[PDB]
């Protein structure tokens, strides 16, 4: 979906002709934000603020 | 306020928890139709039970 979107975009909202396309290396991205794992792990941003000097 | 943990539910085995294994029987159900979707709402989504929430399901 998320990289359709680019070539997907009002009244019309068009879906663009444009068929060469697929996801590259958003999976990373999407996987920082958007799912949920489901058994909670890598939050730990609360505990760690700055790393370790 | 339908759909809540199920062990939990106004006692052990609960009034309301028969729904929800009908609900689950049919969103991700062995039919698999392919052509709905399901939107939900809540002021406390930490009551509604993960295997309800779970992709596929609501994803």
């Amino acid at each position: 979906s998320t990289a359709m979107n680019r070539h997907i975009i009002v009244d019309m909202e068009k879906a663009e002709s444009l068929q060469v396309t697929r996801g590259d290396f958003l999976a990373s991205l999407e996987n920082d934000i958007k799912p949920a794992f489901g058994t909670n792990q890598e939050d730990y941003a609360s505990y760690i603020m700055n790393g370790i000097i | 306020a339908i759909c809540k943990q199920r062990g939990s539910m106004a006692g052990s085995t609960g009034v309301h928890d028969t729904v929800v294994n009908q609900l689950l029987s049919k969103i991700d159900g062995v039919e698999q139709l392919n052509n709905i979707l399901v939107i939900g709402m809540t002021n406390r989504p930490d009551l509604i039970d993960e295997a309800l929430l779970r992709p596929g399901r609501l994803e």
